[PDB]
């Protein structure tokens, strides 16, 4: 009953901006955590971004601190997930996740830095 | 432990004081369900089995007994009226490495509920489309070992409480663990109540004068009358008198 | 092979210290004056309790095992070196079961003989040491067997089975005793009520 899609991707070069998105059907947005996790050539998944359910506090991990951005929207129930200052580590297909009674998985983004 | 191999750890025949736990200035979302925690330290029940893992805790209030949700379907189940304590409490500073501390990998699919109790392990991937996976990984094979995203700059929901279950069940088994109890010191030559290792009464308590083997612990008399008792802490033979009444 | 069991089978029911009375009560209890299977060197079976009277130079017999099939499906009571192992768990053995020369507990010239007793899911640990010799039968001398330990299981044990120069092998079941307590609290004589009337 929970569809989840990602929209948005682009190939970009050292230096560029993108800017992706994660709709959402079936459950809302601002009572459950929204997160993101990226899947690189040669590497395994990792966390990106997060939004807590409250909407107050947002969180990046340890190599994507001070440059990505992630942002909701309520009332089109859709997740915006910002790219700034890439560089040709963040070369991944990215997924969006939330667990609503049981965990779902998109069919991901694709976004290429070189 | 991880949650494919929580183990059923027979910690047995010693004791395990919960007292030094409440002041361990940790414990967050602590519920004891059955007994109050107050009183789990004096009373004590069978089947003193322990497991222990770092859930990631998100969904900690899916944890209860008659509640499902994510961790209640895939990782570990609590039946209708729990007997026994789940305390959950972060772990922040040491379950973290940087770089994200992919060291438990985590079941995220499983055909079926899971039973009430069930430590679960497995290798194969999850059956979700009609055709069957030929090994190599590919759009329906769905692949259950995720990875739990532990890094230190997650939040409180994000990083994991440490949970440890101290499961109670009722067999007909011996209770081996269970938490201290404490002792007063000894009082001499009054009319008192006492409250000893195991036996409780009135009466005027003496020095003895006789000696026991090493196995008894009280001793009586013709028509048994208590007047002798052991104490534990001292190993000295204590005399039982009754107290001072009569008519006028 | 049988034998008469003269004056054997004795324990303090309770640990309660007596001095200079006449004591009676009814318990399980080995009958005066009866006969145990004595086996020289065998399945033996457990109605309700058990008097093991077996005597050995160096105690090559450590252990014995209780259960309902006494196999993988259930105590395992053995001796070692310096230690005893009792645990219930379900195990196996061979053909020819011998020892080749939940629970955990640290430990001719000899006659080591103990009684074991079952009630309410208990069972319970009597024992004695006797020094005098005699390699032909148990004596004509007289001891009563203190308690040593108190186990829970729950478990109804229906025979049981000793691994390793004799054993002897007596069984329980319920009559009433009187107990001679001295000053110093030991049973120094019995009287078994119902053997005869004189007893009566
Ligand atoms: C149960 O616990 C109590 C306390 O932990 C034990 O009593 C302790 O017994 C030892 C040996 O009798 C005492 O040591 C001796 O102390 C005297 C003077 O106090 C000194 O002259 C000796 O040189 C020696 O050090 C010890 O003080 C005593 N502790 C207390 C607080 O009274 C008792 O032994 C324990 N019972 C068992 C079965 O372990």
């Amino acid at each position: 009953q929970v569809q989840l899609v990602e929209s948005g991707g682009g190939l970009v070069q050292a230096g560029g901006s993108l800017r992706l998105s994660c709709a959402a059907s079936g459950f809302p947005v601002k009572n459950f955590e929204m997160e993101w996790y990226r899947k690189a050539p040669g590497k395994e998944r990792e966390w990106v971004a997060a939004i807590q359910s409250g909407g107050v506090e947002t969180y990046y991990a340890d190599s994507v601190k001070g440059r990505f951005t992630i942002s909701r929207d309520n009332a089109k129930n859709t997740v915006y997930l910002q790219m700034n200052s890439l560089k040709p580590e963040d070369t991944a297909v990215y997924y969006c996740f939330v667990y609503v009674g049981r965990s779902y998985i998109g069919q991901g983004t694709q976004v290429t830095v070189s | 432990a991880s949650v494919y191999a929580w183990n059923r750890k027979r910690i047995s025949n010693c004791v395990a004081d919960y007292s030094v736990l409440y002041n361990s200035a940790s414990f967050s979302t602590f519920k004891c369900y059955g007994v109050s925690p107050t009183k789990l330290n004096d009373l004590c029940f069978t089947n003193v089995y322990a497991d222990s893992f770092v859930i990631r805790g998100d969904e900690v209030r899916q944890i209860a007994p008659g509640q499902t949700g994510k961790i209640a379907d895939y990782n570990y189940k609590l039946p209708d009226d729990f007997t026994g304590c789940v305390i959950a409490w972060n772990s922040n500073n040491l379950d973290s490495k940087v770089g994200g501390n992919y060291n438990y990998l985590y079941r995220l699919f499983r055909k079926s509920n899971l039973k009430p109790f069930e430590r679960d392990i497995s290798t194969e991937i999850y059956q979700a489309g009609s055709t069957p996976c030929n090994g190599v990984e590919g759009f329906n094979c769905y692949f259950p070992l995720q990875s739990y995203g532990f890094q230190p700059t997650n939040g409180v929901g994000y990083q994991p409480y440490r949970v440890v279950v101290l499961s109670f069940e009722l067999l007909h088994a011996p209770a081996t663990v269970c938490g201290p109890k404490k002792s007063t010191n000894l009082v001499k030559n009054k009319c008192v109540n006492f409250n000893f290792n195991g036996l409780t009464g009135t009466g005027v308590l003496t020095e003895s004068n006789k000696k026991f083997l090493p196995f008894q612990q009280f001793g009586r008399d013709i028509a048994d009358t208590t007047d002798a008792v052991r104490d534990p802490q001292t190993l000295e033979i204590l005399d039982i008198t009754p107290c001072s009444f009569g008519g006028v | 092979a049988y034998t008469n069991s003269f004056t054997r089978g004795v324990y303090y029911p309770d640990k309660v210290f007596r001095s200079s009375v006449l004591h009676s009560t009814q318990d399980l209890f080995l009958p005066f004056f009866s006969n145990v299977t004595w086996f020289h060197a065998p399945v033996l079976p457990f109605n309700d309790g058990v008097y093991f009277a077996s005597t050995e130079k160096s105690n090559i017999i450590r252990g014995w095992i209780f259960g309902t099939t006494l196999d993988s499906k259930s105590l395992l009571i053995v001796n070692n070196a310096t230690n005893v192992v009792i645990k219930v768990c379900e195990f196996q053995f061979c053909n020819d079961p011998f020892l080749g020369v939940t629970f955990e507990y640290v430990s001719f010239k000899n006659l080591r003989e103990f009684v074991f007793k079952n009630i309410d899911g208990y069972f319970k640990i009597y024992s004695k040491h006797t020094p005098i010799n005699l390699v032909r039968d148990l004596p004509q001398g007289f001891s009563a067997l203190e308690p040593l330990v108190d186990l829970p299981i729950g478990i109804n044990i229906t025979r049981f089975q000793t691994l390793l120069a004799a054993y002897y092998v007596g069984y329980l079941q319920p009559r009433t005793f009187l107990l001679k307590y001295n000053e110093n609290g030991t049973i120094t004589d019995a009287v078994d009520c119902a053997l005869d009337p004189l007893s009566e």
